[PDB]
């Protein structure tokens, strides 16, 4: 709902769960009054705004009145007129001044949502789902206008904001900074929650306590958001638990350079902003030209972090992904990277795909080594045609044979980069990104292809569109392992640099749109070396991504616990792999790897013919279990986090159906403890007054000397109510998880209605 | 059991406004460990007005009513509590300060124990004390509260506190008392 | 000492206390290797630079080598070549690109220190007292050169850093960000210390813990650094107290917009930068033009915060203040601001000064109201003649009469601001600093002038030297009560509009230089509304500063505790005010007011003829004590902080002579405790083995009542050793400070060698 | 976390919180004639993240006005035991044939919505089920005391001028506080 209160000049936006208030000042500005849980509205709310007479305070209205921007909560601030806090807008004019002033003109209210066509966003399937308010402000000196757009979703506590700039005069202006949102609070008793990491260790949860000054996260990686920081921010009280408290969450729909900032002043006032990085941003606007900023999604919860995470999960599963895969279950596949990184051939492949049919696999994906002359990591990239010295029948023959075996087919592609020895560099090397007379840095023997121009991307498409047309492909994986250096473009005027780092992202979005439009029957897999581009803007284009290049049950729980704060379980991609690890070289039980891999998308990175017959029968049961339970696990259910691996030695989570009639729970341990305490296990989301039955499997696997447990002197179905399973819990015996391997151990429990 | 004593108290040797002493002595058994032949004429008239308040509100304060603690004096500079009736139709709230703050922030006094959906009327008397320098405020430029609200707007949004009304109540050990009526 | 080690291309700078190591890498850049406590030197240190291969890492040298700027410690970095942290330099060129590469060319070593003429800086008397190193780097694409200057102070653990840019080509460049220093550390187990506050509460000490991301403090006030944050940053270990631990301190010699930033990466690498705020800064350089940045002074201590603060005190007293007031004691003065506001004649001024001559006062100061039509706060500012109605005798006659009475004379000026009602605005309104077709904000009924324009500085210099030449003045107080807003200059071009704030600061420096040079016998008092521009820069021209405008017996025990971290005691001003305060309206004993006012520059703001005879004796005793002990307190003496008011209820400091032969200590209490514990007072700076005698004065206050004490049944001197006073302490009786007033009580102790 | 009330003369019952660790944490009384102003016979165990409005807490109180001991022991297997009772410092009770001994009562209250709910439960129980029926639900009168008005120095004519004045104000009860009995002019004789 949206109401105006024309006699008082206010705005109240609310649904069954949240409220947002604002009003128009006497100098034509919009200023915040309240943002939080829902309240009833009345005609006048004027007492919530108060004025004082401080010292060193400069007023922006004529002499009789008193009003300052340093002591007020305003939406979309600006610098240079009495507010000495970090601004959100910066416009440069022809006389050399940076001074702007936008005043209220008109407003408009309607039902539904728009598309912000250049960029992705969330959509609405009906006219009764969302409501939208647009406010127009005008700058008379430079003759420009600014539109602020707010959208409210019903059935969720979800608010989205964006801003658009229009230029109408004969003058030209320059934008040097343009944030998307700004939210202000009257106190500082909060804590900032963020997700930070690096390669092979991504998205670890970190907490900081707010203090006067500035705290921020940023990304200057150019070609992606980076594995260092993730564009997500949370503000929570210091006494907020997974199932009680009060928390605000802000997410940005963008996959480029970003800045997220929280500034606390010396009068206990907090300001939070999110947007594009102004490091190398300079957008020139001429007569009849427009600019649109990314979208910011904010969610408020008053019952812990689980509720906020569930709001994100449902919203991103239902109102962001395409309707083709909204209510579908992902297949089970097998990759050859770990088994065969580079040295392979059709024959060595027709024996791996042959063995992975009795187990139950349904997709086979090839990897690097099938194009130009790529035998090593220094040659052949950019030549997207079939190598005939490894696949004599070509890709068409191999795909035909694989489909004849009863499987499906998939390929690997990296349509953004080039090597020096390829034909693309010899034909015309002026399509690279760089500057004249400057050295050209090299990451992995490869350089970026300048998508800021339309001619290059076009060529790219054709060279690959054919590969899809001749053969019968059903799955593609797009890898990208390089950052952007020296952002200069050959095809641009001296007043066109500064747009390249945004035009590149726009071009990659255009390429995705073309490929998805032509082939709406192909599942896409995004990959930035394993989790450097997990931004939702990609989830809008590719339904699932590769979470991380770790594949260690010990380290993947740590990564997935952090990832699940904002991103749904379906998005995360997981695989089971060999035991002598390559990244950590640690060895784990085969049942632990399977247990960790269940909560996501199942898959294998193994050589199924090298395993022993006493484990090629565990792979057959794992696949059966996964294809029995994937319907509950992926598309229909709620995710609860129960124990934190960041504080303690154990991890535990569970997933529950929407009607509370079926659930599965998992409990993992890190290090073996000797002569320790009794351990319980309490569950969270169930129904008191129901009579679930609990089932577990305690099969003692290999690596158990029952002949030594004798010297030291050392039925699974029970039926209980939701009450007992919540307050009391499930007793865990430390002797049981010693037969499961001891060091890294896991347990799954399955609950049933009656 | 709580009483009201003479201003230069015999235990701490500290001066405190009389209305703060009355406000702290209301939550208990009101009394007077004082001599009324030593008080001034402008202060004897202020004692008769406290007995009327206590005789009017002691039934709600003592025999029927829940006690909620709102702010903690072991964690900050201000104290705050309140008493609510059993059917949620009357309430009294009290706010106390320890040290004066100069050029400080805003204050939102958040209540508890009421019920959302009931329209309450809030009243307070912010009468200045007898130790106020008005001209000093004049040369600094810094020179009947009954209003109606809802139950949820009082617990989720606070009551705005104006720090200039805490500076004309003595400033150092100032206090405020609010009355809520279901009408 | 500076040594080269040509065979390995290194640089070792050391003295008896600290060491700094650096070297030239294989791409012509400077790399930091070690900074800290002194170490002996060997020929080779190259094994300290470690490099390893990682993923997503781009090298900047030819293919066979491995060198990434993300995982190396470098001085004065830059963005766009393989580094994804915050840069320290941004240059914009004519082609539109921002890419620079500076390579080492040559170096020079000499003895002494240069002057960096446009800005103030520390000097070295004679030579053999300091040593200087200059490194020159050149870029070939733009033909611009950079000079980095390092200076080591012998006898102190002090290192100073600065940089300079020179343009040698036929083109023009635009500097958009320029920092003075950049330091890197290999870990992140640190704590950040800062001084933050507001009006009437300045420089409160605040500690923060380092977390991944950015922690920064800035200032955007334009005309000053402001009261919100101070240009000083310290890094300390978490277990560091006043007398043990390790700490690094950084201070910036500049009185304008500043930025101090600490950036922690995901690999546990910390980077600290200080410099000018790049918010609205853009400097254009043509052929034969140079740019000079402010200076950074950095200090290391390994024995607690007291040693660091003492290093600052000694350096800023002996090498920054002018030689005229370097070894003198400040006079005792009487002011009249709080005695009368805007309401005085030639006659009331004589009576208030006649009485304050038998007490022992030696200087009299006249405040705002003597010039123009300054009968209120609305008008009269800008014209600087004598209001003949108020003073028919004039400033000259008043000064002669005061000198006849036996005192000196002082005046009050504000040479930066104007009123609309003054003659200066009616004559010509084009000298205000503002933009066309924009609303002009007003702070206290006043506006700022464009010091940037010199025609304005020339007009202001006259009409003021006339007053200082006609009469016999000996003291001037300069007050500033307006910040800079809408920074536009009518006397400029479309370019060079981003140089207004720096030029304004340079212009005010020039005016100070003129006034000081042409009147070398006048003491200047700098008061930017009571502590908004306090910094070494201002100390280069005005030897003392007005600390704050609160004048509370208390409050000032927390503003001077925080202030004493970096600035010497002789700088801070301290006066006595009326018993019922004008700011907090509380009542304090006079003895506490005097005992707080001693540790600064003693003064009075009372009306001495409205006090009682029991008070005119106390004032005389106070004056005698101060003029007996001011030589020890101000000129020669070390300041020790003993007990903190930010953690606890009591405050305590002391000052000791330089040969451990005399000392005075103070103890302050905030709240009164009943039935409390025993309290001991441990001193910290003395000489073990000496036999000081300790003396105190204990006279009951007039408010103490004795007939009540007998109902409840309730000068000193003694000899002791230094160690007994340092490990055991002085036993304070809690009934002793119950006779001092009770609520806000204080005690003084004097120690003697015999 | 353990919550207790500790203080002294003129400063009683300040709130103090401790974090449990393997060992013993206790509070006792040894004054003999009363529980003493130092510690009060009340103990709370609360979760570390418990506010006045959310979280779970257990409160134990002991109905006894003499020596007491309240103890909480944590073993090396993360097991916590809480005990309250009489202090065994000088306690030694001899029982013969046909003799019995009785211990004081312990009241325990559990809440899961902060501390206000537990405190309210205690207030209601102590008001309605502990105090005598005659003064259970009446309003206490307004009194005037003269200890800090006269101390030991007063007479009959001194107090009848106080009482007359405190009748116009609205007081309804007067209390003598000491010196009334014979030989009471200081704190040395007459008791």
């Amino acid at each position: 709902a949206v109401i105006f209160h024309e006699k008082t000049k206010e705005f109240h936006i609310f649904n069954r769960e949240v409220s947002y208030l604002m009003r128009i000042m006497e100098n034509g500005q919009l200023e915040n009054l309240y943002y939080g849980k829902v309240i009833r509205d009345k005609e006048d709310f004027g007492y919530l705004h108060e004025e004082a007479m401080r010292s060193q305070m400069s007023v922006c209205i004529p002499e009789p009145g008193i009003l300052s921007m340093q002591y007020t909560r305003q939406e979309y601030p600006v610098y240079g007129t009495g507010d000495y806090r970090s601004p959100a807008l910066t416009v440069l004019q022809e006389n050399g001044s940076r001074l702007v002033d936008f005043s209220y003109v008109s407003h408009e209210i309607y039902k539904g949502k728009k598309g912000i066509p250049p960029l992705p966003s969330t959509y609405a399937e009906s006219e009764d789902e969302a409501e939208t308010l647009e406010v127009t402000l005008h700058d008379q000196v430079t003759d420009t206008d600014l539109v602020l757009t707010y959208t409210i979703y019903e059935d969720y506590p979800v608010i989205t904001r964006n801003a658009r700039f229009e230029q109408k005069g004969e003058q030209k202006i320059v934008l040097e900074r343009a944030m998307s949102a700004s939210v202000e609070f009257l106190d500082m008793d909060y804590e900032l929650v963020q997700l930070s990491g690096a390669w092979s260790r991504e998205r670890y949860v970190k907490n900081r306590k707010l203090e006067m000054g500035i705290q921020s996260v940023h990304s200057l990686n150019g070609t992606c958001g980076g594995a260092e920081h993730n564009p997500f921010i949370a503000l929570k009280r210091p006494q907020t638990t997974e199932n009680q408290g009060e928390v605000y969450g802000f997410s940005l729909v963008y996959s480029g350079n970003f800045l997220a900032q929280a500034e606390v002043s010396t009068f206990d006032m907090t300001r939070v902003m999110l947007g594009i990085n102004p490091e190398d941003f300079s957008w020139e606007l001429n007569q009849g030209e427009s600019f649109q900023t990314p979208e910011v999604v904010m969610v408020y919860s008053d019952r812990g972090l689980n509720k906020m995470s569930q709001a994100y999960h449902r919203l991103y599963r239902t109102r962001l992904m395409r309707v083709t895969w909204r209510d579908k279950a992902r297949p089970i596949l097998l990759n050859n990277w770990e088994a065969t990184y580079f040295d392979f051939n059709e024959e060595k492949i027709l024996k791996i795909a042959e063995k992975a049919k009795e187990a139950g696999v349904e997709l086979f994906v090839l990897d690097d080594g099938w194009f130009g002359a790529r035998n090593d990591d220094y040659r052949g990239l950019g030549d997207w045609y079939v190598n005939l010295e490894k696949l004599p029948d070509g890709i068409a023959g191999l795909s035909r044979k694989v489909e004849a075996l009863g499987l499906k087919f998939g390929l690997w592609v990296e349509l953004e980069m080039v090597n020096k020895d390829s034909d693309l560099y010899r034909a015309h090397p002026d399509w690279l990104i760089g500057a004249p007379d400057r050295f050209e840095s090299h990451a992995r023997h490869q350089h970026v292809l300048d998508f800021s121009r339309k001619e290059v991307v076009d060529y790219i498409y054709k060279m690959i569109a054919k590969v899809l047309r001749e053969s019968s492909i059903s799955y593609i994986k797009w890898d990208m392992n390089r950052y952007m250096t020296e952002p200069y473009s050959r095809g641009a005027d001296a007043s066109q640099q500064g747009k390249v780092m945004h035009k590149y992202i726009l071009g990659v979005y255009d390429l995705y749109t073309r490929l998805t439009t032509e082939f709406p029957e192909i599942l896409f897999e995004s990959c930035a070396s394993g989790g450097a581009r997990f931004d939702p803007a990609m989830l809008y284009f590719a339904p699932q991504t590769w979470t991380s290049d770790d594949t260690d049950a010990s380290e993947r729980t740590k990564i997935q616990y952090g990832t699940s704060y904002v991103y749904p379980v379906v998005s995360m991609g997981s695989h089971v792999s060999a035991v002598p690890n390559h990244q950590m070289h640690r060895m784990t039980p085969i049942e632990t790897r399977a247990n960790v891999a269940y909560f996501g998308t199942f898959g294998y990175e193994l050589d199924l013919n090298l395993l022993s017959e006493a484990e090629l029968e565990s792979v057959k049961k794992q696949i059966a279990f996964m294809k029995e339970y994937r319907e509950l696990i992926q598309v229909d259910g709620d995710f609860y986090r129960l124990l934190s691996p960041f504080e303690g030695n154990e991890t535990a989570w569970m997933v529950v159906a929407q009607d509370k009639s079926r659930a599965v729970a998992a409990f993992y341990q890190r290090m073996n403890k000797v002569n320790a305490s009794w351990i319980r296990f309490k569950l969270q989301g169930l129904d008191a007054g129901t009579l679930y039955e609990v089932s577990c499997d305690m099969a003692p696997s290999a690596s158990y000397d029952e002949s030594l447990a004798k010297i030291y002197g050392i039925v699974k179905t029970y039926r209980a109510y939701g009450d007992e399973l919540m307050q009391v819990g499930i007793p865990i015996d430390r002797e049981d998880l010693n037969k499961k391997g001891g060091d890294f151990a896991s347990l799954l429990y399955t609950l049933k209605k009656v | 059991g709580s009483h009201v004593s003479a201003v230069p108290n015999h235990q701490m040797h500290r001066m405190t406004p009389i209305e703060t002493r009355a406000n702290v002595a209301y939550f208990g058994t009101f009394g007077y460990e004082l001599d009324l032949n030593l008080l001034s004429e402008a202060e004897l008239e202020s004692v008769k007005k406290q007995i009327a308040f206590m005789k009017e509100y002691r039934e709600l304060i003592q025999v029927d009513g829940d006690f909620y603690r709102l702010l903690s004096p072991f964690e900050g500079n201000e104290t705050a509590w309140m008493v609510v009736a059993q059917d949620k139709s009357r309430a009294v709230a009290a706010f106390y300060q320890r040290m004066n703050k100069v050029n400080a922030s805003w204050i939102r006094f958040k209540l508890q124990g009421l019920d959302a959906g009931t329209l309450y009327e809030v009243s307070c008397d912010m009468a200045p004390s007898a130790s106020y320098d008005e001209s000093l405020a004049k040369i600094y430029g810094i020179q009947v509260k009954t209003y109606r609200a809802y139950g949820d707007e009082l617990m989720q949004v606070g009551i705005p506190i104006d720090r200039e009304d805490l500076n004309k109540k003595g400033g150092d050990f100032a206090s405020l008392l609010y009355t809520l009526k279901k009408v």
